[PDB]
């Protein structure tokens, strides 16, 4: 009864999640490095800025 | 120069050739142990700051060590400087300084005893950290300053703060400035004694003997119970052997502080051995 | 929010008076408070400042020491005690609310204030005492300063207030750039160190009146003559 | 500073004062979890203390036993969130000695062995002891399979077995009591346990033990 | 019929496992064997924000990268000026057992919540000048782990009742309820576009939810214990988790599988917080060994160590300009690093 309904919900959710579009890990790696290289100069913790501009130095 | 000269008005001439050397050896070991203790405290200060009660205790420890270092150096100075050639300057500055810093030692030990009593009896009582700092520094250094300055102001113009032979302080059928050290110090010792018993009152309620003995021997040097032997060196001249006991248990007080109040704590031992490797 | 001031009136030469402000509808203990004067036909002028916690107190150098400031937080009542009142003190006084934390809006509320009649510091020139305008046309107003207000912390501390005819001033511009709450977004302004032009796009009615400019860079706070937009 | 910083700074200082004024109170406050594995017994016991005192999620109860601020917290799986209670002085664990107790014992074992609770003492209240006495006197199945102390006793051997079962899942002290049906005194008997707890904590902090 | 549905669920799980195995053409580490390591990044304590009276459990930065809301177990919620170490506000909470905080993107609001099962939203900019409770949001059966604002009138909560909620603050009613977790939800993070979010929930499983639709859009697994921290790479197409199994992991939504594990053999304590640097080059993770570390995200090596905390680091956060990073630990101290 109730267990049947819970199992139906679980099966429907698994079906909905299974059919989603998937891409290779290489594209994920490429996009992560693309973001990291695109904004390297604007990452002050990664690249420390001069104290004359730093709001904490 | 005997250590008992702090408490004792007199030192027997027969035992003096041994008592003076006991005092020199003990004072060397004491100054060395105090230097080592304060170096350890400064180096490991940031690694031991865990609780407010332990914080106040470590403050009292550091101040006791500082007071005994200063006063031990000053006592050796007063022992090495002749009175006839230097009626002033040294040997009167030395006297006031050594008196003040011994009162600092004894009043910091009293502060440690009061802290123990306050943390054992008034368990549900808390008071501002800076206000405890205020009381501790006002009693441990304010009271010694007040007492020693009053003594010098009531003695020096009449030339009694000086001694005759060894540059410490006088008591001879007249002006008695020595009772500005013997009276307070031993009084404090009495108080500390009560405190020690109270702690035993709490450690005998339930390795009971081992723990009780460890507590007793970690509290006797830091609360200065050994200074109670001074009573004897005022009560009688020698009798059996009071001056020898005084020198053997009180001159090395810095050594005992280092060995027990520093080198018997498990955490400090672990940190020091890890650093030394 | 409501600051209701009381105590005004006429005094004989010399004498004394105690003005008060009742604060209702805000956390008066958290707000610093100012007393700001205004001569009957002249510009504004600053009188005194009491801080949150009844600590910092600043006085106008003109009548300093002859008056004092105080606050009563439980009663939410502010006080200014004037002593030895000469004719130069004849002005309408206003009690002003200002809170100081990052991003706050100092001088955000003004009472109606009360009249009080009797029978180096930085200077700003209000270059014009009047600008004729036609409603619906954009207007722009000039104040000149005698020192840079761009402090090293990145701020600039000039303020623009508006007294509409018969009212108490309302903050238009706080800190040389910003816009207060309750004023239309058509008000703005810009400037550089020692110069500023206030901009009103789409001048509407009720914008007639006098615009005032003040320095909260250091003390005292100095006021200009105020430009009277006429219509 | 541009003085609008100065006022700003002053504001911060005021806030600091307030926080300092609360530090001393936070130390003065004693926290006690209430873990009882049931609903009726906890309600009755809290009702008794509330009668003594008067004369949502967590149900914080605030009271005083001898002019000491006391907060009793009284909050499946309890693993990550159940770690904010490592700041409490005690854990009052109410179980009834007239209803058998494997689940109560297992919950006790999970509680006590947690590193969250190493600096937290535990006060084992065994209540409904009148019910236990009646259950033993009147012919009823008595605790068995390790109770080598005689089932048909009056009151003592069964109690000793219960406690010596409760003190055995420990690899701060573990107090215990045998309060009666409701009780006559309950606040002065938790006050003693918390005072001994804090005294031992103070003694440890003074390297004096 | 129950057995048939269980078999169908097992078949679907096998299909999902095979699909995720398919796209794993190469491990993320292999494509990173040619990137210049960032080396040792030594960050000092520019500011120490002291004043909390007890354990700090959560912290949040402002969008101006200067204001900061921190939140501790003593019942206080303090707003600091990071630049000047000034306490802008001190908000006393009605329930001390509180384990989250948030700072509205517009800066007009902050949020908090905890063991009272309530998400309290406070108005910072009121005419009356005090920070008052704008709304108490109620409806969660369990304790509240984390709350984030999408905007000034929509908030998102996660609770230890296997449930997240999207609330309309004006009405006060759950506009959407997200269900599907098995265990207690511990942390959620919102994407930069504020249309999606991710959640970790004590069942070693993470879920990407759609705010508008309300359905569990994606799921991820791989961890071994409670997931205590979660955040997005600063583009909303990656997210990193920390767990009590002493292992951080970087997942990607589109690849729909695990990409890296940040771990060390000397790391045996769990992970309390994670937050990315602005460029995504640094993942700063808080731990229970009293320390906070800094991983070069793209190389899985340890770029730095933010030692300085005497107790467990419970929260950390990198600004919106990436200038500083704030760490709050159970030592009642908050520290700004740059």
């Amino acid at each position: 009864t109730a267990s049947i309904a819970q199992a139906r919900k679980l099966v429907e959710q698994l079906k909905m999640e299974a059919n989603i579009d998937r891409i290779k890990v290489s594209k994920a790696a490429a996009d992560l490095m693309a973001y990291c290289e695109a904004h390297a100069k604007e990452d002050p913790l990664l690249t420390p800025v001069p104290a004359s501009e730093n709001p904490f130095r | 120069t005997s250590f008992s000269i702090l408490m004792s008005p007199f030192v027997p001439s027969t035992i003096f050739p041994v008592v003076k050397w006991i005092t020199y050896v003990g004072l060397g070991i004491s100054i060395g142990s105090l230097i080592l203790c304060l170096i350890i405290e400064a180096l490991f200060w940031k690694q031991i700051k865990k609780s407010q009660t332990s914080h106040t205790r470590r403050i009292c420890m550091v101040n006791i060590a500082l007071s005994l270092l200063i006063a031990d150096v000053w006592f050796i100075v007063g022992a090495t400087v002749d009175t006839t050639v230097n009626p002033s300057g040294v040997c009167t500055a030395a006297v006031f300084f050594t008196h003040f810093f011994y009162l600092s030692l004894f009043f910091w030990m009293l502060m440690l005893g009061i802290l123990l009593a306050y943390r054992i009896i008034l368990v549900f009582h808390h008071m501002a950290q800076h206000l405890m700092m205020a009381v501790g520094f006002c009693l441990g250094y304010g009271c010694p300053l007040i007492i020693s300055v009053i003594t010098i102001a009531v003695t020096q113009p009449s030339n009694t703060y000086k001694r005759k032979d060894v540059c410490w302080l006088n008591w001879s059928n007249g002006s008695k400035p020595l009772l500005a050290f013997v009276v307070p110090a031993l009084a404090i010792v009495a108080v500390n004694f009560v405190v020690v018993l109270l702690v035993l009152t709490k450690l005998w309620r339930p390795a009971t003997i081992i723990r009780v003995g460890k507590s007793l021997l970690i509290l006797t040097p830091l609360l200065g119970l050994t200074w109670g032997f001074g009573i004897g060196t005022i009560v009688d001249s020698q009798n059996l052997a009071w001056h020898v006991i005084f020198a053997l248990l009180n001159a090395f007080q810095g050594f005992f502080i280092l060995c027990f109040g520093i080198l018997l704590d498990s955490k400090l031992r672990q940190l020091l051995f890890n650093k030394l490797s | 929010v409501q600051l209701v001031e009381s105590g005004g009136g006429l005094v004989q030469p010399g004498g004394s008076r105690k003005l008060s402000c009742s604060a209702s509808g805000f956390a008066f203990s958290s707000f610093g408070m100012h007393w700001v004067r205004q001569a009957p036909e002249k510009g504004l002028e600053w009188v005194a400042y009491i801080s949150s916690g009844s600590g910092t107190i600043y006085y106008a150098d003109t009548v300093k020491g002859r008056f004092t400031i105080s606050r009563d937080d439980p009663k939410n009542t502010l006080f200014l005690q004037m002593t030895s009142l000469r004719s130069e003190d004849t002005a309408m006084y206003y009690c002003v609310r200002s809170i100081y934390y990052y991003g706050s809006s100092p001088f955000d509320f003004w009472g109606q204030g009360t009249t009080l009649t009797v029978s180096a510091d930085i200077v700003m020139t209000q270059a014009t005492s009047s600008v004729p305008v036609t409603p619906g046309e954009s207007v722009s107003i000039s104040c000149r300063s005698s020192k840079s207000l761009l402090h090293s912390n990145g701020n600039t501390y000039l303020y623009w207030f508006l007294q509409r005819p018969g009212q108490s001033p309302q903050l238009l511009i706080y800190r040389m750039s910003n816009l207060a709450s309750g004023v239309p977004d058509r008000f703005s302004g810009s400037g550089s160190g020692t110069a500023f032009t206030l901009t009103i796009s789409r001048l509407e009615a009720e914008d007639v009146g006098v615009y005032y400019c003040m320095q909260h860079l250091e003390y005292p706070l100095t006021f200009g003559a105020g430009t009277k937009l006429e219509l | 500073l541009s003085a609008e910083d100065k006022a700003a700074v002053e504001r911060s200082k005021m806030i600091d004062k307030c926080l300092s004024r609360e530090k001393t109170y936070v130390k003065r406050l004693v926290k006690i979890l209430l873990l009882g594995a049931g609903e009726s017994g906890k309600s009755t016991f809290l009702k008794q203390m509330r009668i003594i005192h008067v004369n949502k999620g967590i149900h914080e109860y605030d009271f005083e036993i001898k002019n000491v601020p006391f907060k009793m917290v009284d909050v499946s799986e309890r693993k990550r969130w159940f770690e904010c209670f490592d700041s409490v002085t005690s854990i009052l664990f109410l179980v009834s000695s007239s209803e058998f107790l494997t689940e109560s014992l297992n919950i006790f074992e999970t509680i006590v062995n947690n590193r969250v609770f190493s600096n937290v003492s535990i006060i084992l209240f065994l209540n409904k002891t009148d019910l236990l006495e009646e259950k033993v006197q009147i012919v009823s199945i008595k605790d068995y399979f390790l109770e080598f102390e005689g089932d048909p006793h009056c009151l003592r051997d069964v109690q000793k077995f219960l406690v010596e079962c409760f003190r055995n899942k420990r690899r701060k002290p573990l107090y215990h009591h045998f309060t009666t049906s409701i009780n006559t005194e309950n606040i002065r008997l938790v006050f003693r346990d918390v005072k001994d707890t804090i005294l031992h904590d103070n003694l440890k902090q003074l390297m004096l033990q | 019929e129950l057995d048939q549905l269980r078999q169908e669920a097992e078949q679907l799980k096998n299909q999902i496992r095979d699909a995720r195995k398919a796209c794993a053409d190469a491990t993320l580490s292999q494509i990173t064997n040619n990137i210049d390591p960032v080396g040792r990044i030594q960050m000092r304590t520019r500011r120490t924000l002291r004043g909390h009276l007890a354990k700090i459990y959560a912290m949040h930065w402002g969008t101006d990268s200067r204001l900061l809301v921190s939140a501790s177990q003593d019942g206080k919620l303090i707003i600091w000026d990071s630049y000047t170490t000034n306490k802008v506000h001190a908000i006393p909470l009605r329930s001390s057992w509180v384990m989250t905080c948030a700072y509205a993107p517009s800066g007009n609001y902050v949020a908090c919540g905890g063991l009272d099962n309530i998400c309290s939203i406070y108005n910072l900019k009121t005419r009356e000048g005090n920070v008052r409770v704008s709304r108490e949001l109620a409806g969660h059966t369990g304790y509240l782990s984390c709350c984030r604002f999408l905007d000034d009138n929509q908030i998102v909560t996660s609770s230890g009742d296997t449930t997240c909620a999207l609330w309309d603050i004006e009405t006060g009613q759950q506009t959407t309820t997200f269900t599907g977790h098995t265990g207690d939800v511990m942390s959620l993070s919102l994407a930069p576009d504020t249309r999606l979010f991710v959640s970790g929930a004590c069942d070693a499983s993470a879920k990407l939810w759609d705010v508008r639709e309300g359905m569990c859009r994606q799921t991820f697994t791989g961890h071994e214990s409670d997931i205590n921290a979660i955040c997005f790479f600063p583009n909303g197409n990656a997210f990193a988790t920390g767990s009590d199994d002493a292992t951080c992991r970087l997942f990607d939504l589109r690849a729909d599988q695990e990409l890296m594990t940040y771990s060390h053999d000397n790391i045996i304590c769990g992970i309390t917080s994670v937050s990315f640097s602005k460029s995504g080059r640094l993942l700063l993770a808080g731990y229970d060994d009293f320390n906070c570390n800094v991983w070069d995200a793209l190389k899985a090596d340890r770029a730095g160590v933010l030692a300085g905390h005497d107790n467990r680091v419970s929260c950390l956060g990198v600004t919106d300009d990436g200038m500083a990073v704030a760490t709050g630990s159970w030592d009642s101290f908050l520290k700004i690093w740059n």
